[PDB]
RNA sequence: AGGUUCGAAGACGAUCAGAUACCGUCGUAGUUCCGACCAUAAACGAUGCCGACCGGCGAUGCGGCGGCGUUAUUCCCAUGACCCGCCGGGCAGCUUCCGGGAAACCAAAGUCUUUGGGUUCCGGGGGGAGUAUGGUUGCAAAGCUGAAACUUAAAGGAAUUGAC
RNA sequence: UCAAAGUUUGAG
């Protein structure tokens, strides 16, 4: 009931962990230090602040991503796993499910492949008011 | 010194579009106020039409605030009218001056009758109409001169339009709002589709698409 | 200036409906305007149910309940807080509260 | 829309326009040459009778009429095929 | 289009598109589109024509061709479906990308930082990614659109019938655009198929 | 709307001739009254005596006195 | 009000019937 | 009711040509209106218009073309007397230039300077440009 | 817009809707100067030259932009004809 | 004729500085039926009537047509209730750069300086005043018609920022 | 799940 960070605080926490990730850590009285070195911090009390964010932000990190920030290797991990491809799914095996009207689509279209027809469905009742 | 912000602008800078009528054309949109002042250099001139001041009551008293109408023009072919609302007036005309270069227009300007000669009136008599204001410029004969209220004839003459007779109904009195019309019965003169256009359009590459290694600047 | 297109007041092809008198002020009101607040409710109320239920003579019981049809004149509601006053967008939107 | 042929309308949208607006006013309806049961005599019905349609040998009743299309009697075959 | 001959359909990418649903639209069929559907079924879904489909997906293309500098071909999702699609796209293609939260004036605004001034967009749903289609007016921008039944064809100068819903369907549509553009111009032949997946382009729900 | 028509002059100029009367001038002119009512009988100038001298206090927002002749 | 000034006058007049109708 | 066939036969060709139509039907038909049309299609505003033969009153179906400011009507059919021709021409059309008052007189129904030339005075009927 | 000695004046010739023959204003900045590729014929692949449809600002917010190109491509041969 | 309830007026009890008011307890006329007057309401959608044209969507109400299924009755028939369309015509609704509008808004309040489909009623700053007067109707109450002298720079509408 | 709360220099 208290302490809020302002922006200059999380802020410079957010940009010393995208540029520092690697020399910061958890154990705070390390990463306190090494943001004293990294950065020209004017005060004690806000370079002891900062710190803090970039512990509690180090914390996070640590259990999946964070929204505002870009580390390194995450980057290159979220790259490998959005470049994948199994062995195709859009030739749907043998057998494509399919309609009389999409089937009489497809002999207008001149097409008659490997795709099975089925309808039973009667004009049910969509929705209800 | 000026540094394009925008594509077109670039390209004017650079001397690849050759005149504003290549722009007007295909209808992009200005938003450097030094193009303007480039193909328009000099001959482009303006006029404060008038300096209102409209103020929004606040707790303690009021924001008192000034409005500056600007009209500009080349006396031929082109006008604009620039309106900026701004806390001290020159701040307030500066910037007006820049909006009316921004808003700058093309007039077709015509013929009364006997087709001989250069065009001195406005062609078809076209109206510019806003919030109550209506404004008929109609064509008349040559000498005739402008016959109209004080600030349609102000935008009129730096449009390069000669000859006018004009009526107008509404609150004329609004003077912002009477310019604005009679700005955008100017604007709508190359807007009506007489027969003397009508021959199918060409088509030709756009500056955009003309430029379009040059862009990608090497 | 109009308030409301509606004029608050379900009326549209009929040039007169039935007035009720709230239940609250007695006040006269149009039908199809008024607030209308149906109620159903257990009798006992969520406390001394288990008082009840625990003193019964019948082994379970189902436990009746009470259903009102309470129609309010606008002050009314507006006072007792059956409806606020909204804003210029909400007041068009005419979704009960969920 | 801001291009439709209202000179060449495909039957399959006439069919489901009303029948003044139709580009040539056409009727919806039609007569219908009746067989009837127990008769060998061919009577001739309108779709829309309003009248009960009482045959030639005068036997049995045909169509009890209703708002639109005439009620046919229970074993009373038709055809249009005509115009 | 002009599937006359050459660049007309096939029957392994009509199985493509019938196995990924792009022909199964939508329920509420608006009027603009009317024209690119088969047929509502039973049940309330309107199949779309996929000649049809094709049809436009290869005007778009050509569209997208006549840009000299591709790069100036900027191509947007807003949902995460196109969000992956829409950035394979521009990679293959040579456009580029705006992948989520369209910044309010990076077509307008010449101050601003992300003052993107294209020649073509390409957008998803024109429902959705829709800040972007009516910046597309300020400054003179044709536009491409993934529509569905659903969908307002708004400033949209050549629409496409899809399934814009269905990630998988999506996907094959800017999968299939790719492909066109590409073989409109060079690094595809048409004899060999396309070394890329689909699969490459669709979107994952969190699976693994 | 109006009456538009051709044949209609009579029923148009009759109208606008009853609307005259709804145009305060107008009434002003052609009913008597004002003609009677002013004491120079629709007459530029007047010559009149001075029966006393009389003091006009003014009205409000500008407090004054007037001086003025009773004629 | 108005309601209220429209009542005044009826009576009013109420009061300017009966004394002419007193001649 | 339908009272001037012409008035809201050229008001729909408006209204289309107004909001973009390629084509537009007109519900009654007539002498006159037909007339009209032709008018109008020797001067190239409109296109080469087709009328169904119901068996009945009519229906014209005319392609528009988008060349057409606006066709008018002035009901009266006020006499026009040559002398005043040149002043109606002034306050009805937009310039000394384009426009065509359309009057129909003894000879036909025809624009003014078909009329001026002819030297034929005429009712009007309406203009357009 | 030329005068009696036929010399053309006024200062520029406006373009003009493909779907409208309306005029596409100095500062109609809904417009578009669509440009569309063709092909060879043989090869598909595209061959330097376009087909270039321009449309007013008004029918784009109309929503009837897609339904006008669409209808001019099918004008030069470029679309192949839906049915 | 009848008179339950409520309830102008009227009586008390409160409340308040006072309350001849609001709250409460009584209560006349009236409220109710029949037969006769009266002609007014914010009698309002404050939006004259007929006629055309100008975008979507979902709804609902009646009639009609078309359609595969359910329910069903009894074994099918014929059903009625559902279900999904289409057609006309209603009550509205949402929807948007149709187009208008001082606007709030209005698919009409649109198709208007690019002004004329037909036609009726009507307004001409605010007050005085719907008054005076004459006529007329009415048992009355009142209604319909309806001025002027004099006064006076605004009165007004819409929307904005504030203050409350 | 509603007691009482009226007024505001002519002196800019
Ligand atoms: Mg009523
Ligand atoms: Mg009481
Ligand atoms: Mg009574
Ligand atoms: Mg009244
Ligand atoms: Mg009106
Ligand atoms: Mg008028
Ligand atoms: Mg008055």
């Amino acid at each position: 009931m208290g302490r809020v960070r302002t922006k200059t605080v999380k802020k410079a926490a957010r940009v010393i962990i995208e540029k520092y990730y690697t020399r910061l850590g958890n154990d705070f009285h390390t990463n306190k230090r090494v943001c004293e070195e990294i950065a020209i911090i004017p005060s004690k009390k806000l370079r002891n602040k900062i710190a803090g964010y970039v512990t509690h932000l180090m914390k996070r990190i640590q259990r999946g991503p964070v929204r505002g920030i870009s580390i390194k290797l995450q980057e290159e991990e979220r790259e490998r796993r959005d470049n994948y491809v199994p062995e195709v799914s859009a030739l749907d095996q043998e057998i494509i499910e399919v309609d009389p009207d999409t089937k009489e689509m497809l002999k207008l279209l001149d097409f008659g492949s490997l795709s099975n027809l089925q309808v039973t469905q009667p004009t049910v009742g969509m929705n209800f008011k | 010194e000026w540094l394009p912000v925008t594509k077109l602008g670039r390209l004017v800078k650079d001397v690849k579009i050759k005149s504003l009528e290549e722009i007007y054309l295909f209808s992009l949109p200005i938003k450097e106020s030094e193009i303007i002042d480039f193909f328009l250099g000099a001959a482009l001139k303006d006029e404060v039409l008038k300096i209102m001041p409209v103020q929004k009551q606040t707790r303690a008293a009021q924001r008192t605030r000034f409005k500056a109408f600007v009209a500009i023009g080349d006396y031929n072919g082109h006008v604009g009218l620039g309106v900026k609302c701004s806390k001290e007036v020159a701040t307030a005309i500066r910037g007006a001056i820049i909006l009316a270069k921004l808003s700058i227009v093309p007039v077709r300007r015509g013929y009364w009758g006997n087709k001989i000669g250069k065009p001195h009136t406005v062609p078809c008599k076209v109206t510019g109409r806003c919030g109550s204001v209506l404004v008929r410029l109609i064509p008349a004969p040559r000498g005739t001169g402008i016959v109209s209220a004080p600030v349609p004839k102000k935008l009129l003459l730096m449009a390069g339009i000669d000859d006018c007779y004009t009526s107008a109904w509404g609150c004329t009195a609004t003077l912002g709002n009477f310019a604005k019309a009679t700005f955008d019965a100017i604007s709508k003169t190359y807007s009506y589709l007489t027969p003397d256009l009508w021959k199918e359009t060409v088509f030709t590459k756009s500056p955009y698409q003309e430029f379009t290694d040059h862009l990608v600047k090497t | 200036t109009k308030k409301r297109r509606n004029n608050g007041r379900a009326k549209k092809g009929r040039g007169h409906v039935q007035p009720i008198r709230c239940t609250n002020c007695a006040r006269c009101v149009p039908k199809d305007k008024a607030i209308k607040k149906f109620v159903i409710r257990n009798i006992v109320e969520a406390a001394a149910v288990r008082d009840i239920s625990e003193a019964s003579v019948f082994d379970a019981y189902v436990l009746p309940k009470l259903y009102v049809k309470l129609h309010y004149c606008v002050s009314c509601a507006i006072h007792s807080k059956v409806v606020r006053n909204r804003s210029r967008e909400a007041r068009k939107d005419r979704t009960p509260p969920p | 829309p801001l291009a439709k042929d209202l000179l060449h309308p495909s039957p399959e949208e006439e069919k489901r326009k009303h029948k003044k607006k139709r580009l040539v006013q056409s009727p919806n309806s039609y007569f219908m040459d009746v067989k009837c049961p127990g008769c060998y005599k061919i009577t001739t019905v309108f779709s829309h009778a309003q009248t009960v349609v009482l045959c030639v040998g005068c036997s049995t009743v045909l169509c009890q009429p209703t708002g639109g299309k005439a009620r046919l009697t229970e074993g009373c075959s038709f055809r249009r095929k005509q115009h | 289009s002009g599937a006359l001959d050459v660049l007309q359909m096939k029957e392994e990418d009509v199985l493509k598109f019938l196995a990924a649903g792009t022909h199964l639209g939508g329920t509420n069929l608006d009027f603009q589109m009317e024209q690119y559907i088969y047929k509502r079924k039973s049940d309330g879904i309107y199949i779309i024509n996929l000649k049809r489909t094709w049809e436009k997906l290869l005007l778009a293309a050509r569209a997208i061709v006549a840009i000299e500098n591709p790069a100036d071909v900027s191509v947007i999702s807003s949902r995460n479906t196109g969000q992956r699609a829409v950035l394979k796209f521009a990679a293959a293609t040579g456009a580029t990308p705006i992948a989520g939260r369209f910044t309010p004036g990076t077509f307008t605004n010449q101050i601003q930082a992300a003052f993107r001034e294209p020649r073509l967009l390409v957008v998803t749903d024109p429902r959705a990614d829709h800040q972007p289609l009516t910046e597309a007016s300020y400054v003179n921008l044709p536009t491409i659109a993934l529509c569905n039944t659903d969908s307002p064809l708004r400033y949209v100068d050549i629409a496409i019938p899809c399934n814009n819903k269905g990630a998988h369907s999506v996907g094959l549509m800017w999968w299939m655009l790719a492909r066109e553009v590409l073989r409109m111009r060079g690094t595809i032949s048409r004899e060999h198929p396309w070394e890329v997946m689909p699969d490459l382009y669709f979107y994952r729900d969190p699976e693994e | 709307g109006k009456c538009r028509g051709l044949r209609t002059a009579r029923k148009l100029r009759s109208h606008r001739r009853d609307q005259k009367w709804h145009d305060k001038q107008y009434k002003k002119a052609h009913l008597g009254t004002a003609l009677k009512a002013n004491p120079f009988g629709g007459a530029s100038h007047a010559k009149g005596i001075v029966l006393e001298k009389v003091g006009v206090e003014a009205k409000q927002p500008n407090s004054a006195i007037r001086k003025c002749v009773r004629v | 009000r108005a309601k209220w000034r429209k009542k005044r006058m009826r009576r009013l007049k109420r009061k300017r019937r009966k004394m002419r109708q007193r001649s | 009711v339908r009272m001037n066939v012409l008035a809201d036969a050229l008001k729909s060709i408006n209204n289309a040509e107004k909001r973009g139509k390629r084509q537009v039907l007109i519900r009654p038909c007539s002498k006159v209106i037909v007339r009209f049309l032709t008018v109008m299609m020797k001067h190239g505003y409109i296109g080469e218009f087709e009328i169904i033969d119901d068996h009945r009153a009519g229906k014209i179906v005319v392609n528009l073309t988008g060349r057409l400011n606006k066709c008018g009507v002035i009901s009266p059919r006020f006499d026009v007397q040559l002398k005043d021709l040149e002043k109606w021409q002034n306050n009805l059309l937009p310039s000394r230039q384009f426009g065509f008052i359309v009057l129909t007189t003894s000879a036909g129904i025809m624009d003014h300077e078909e009329a001026r030339r002819k030297h034929t005075g005429g009712k009007i009927l309406g203009f357009f440009f | 817009m030329q005068n009696d000695a036929g010399e053309f004046v006024d200062l520029y010739v406006p373009r003009k809707c493909s779907a409208s023959n309306r005029i596409i204003g100095a500062k109609d900045h809904a417009s578009i100067p669509m440009n569309v590729a063709e092909v060879d014929k043989v090869t598909g692949r595209f061959n330097g030259q376009f087909k270039t449809y321009a449309i007013c600002g008004a029918i784009r917010r109309m929503g009837e932009s897609d339904d006008s190109i669409l209808r001019l491509a099918k004008a030069h041969g470029i679309v192949s004809q839906n049915f």
